[PDB]
């Protein structure tokens, strides 16, 4: 999940757009 | 733009900018 993935590695706006509603 | 670490509150700050505070849910870990 992005909440761990973006802590443990570099994040992306493409990957974050999946969590918006 | 450039790719960077965003742990905890930093992820929420980016969802805030991406979505415009509209209604995200980051699925925070439920384990103790």
């Amino acid at each position: 999940g992005i909440v761990e993935q973006c802590c443990t590695s570099i994040c992306s706006l493409y990957q974050l757009e999946n969590y918006c509603k | 733009f450039v790719n960077q670490h965003l742990c905890g509150s930093h992820l929420v700050e980016a969802l805030y900018l991406v979505c415009g505070e509209r209604g995200f849910f980051y699925t925070p870990k439920t384990k103790r």
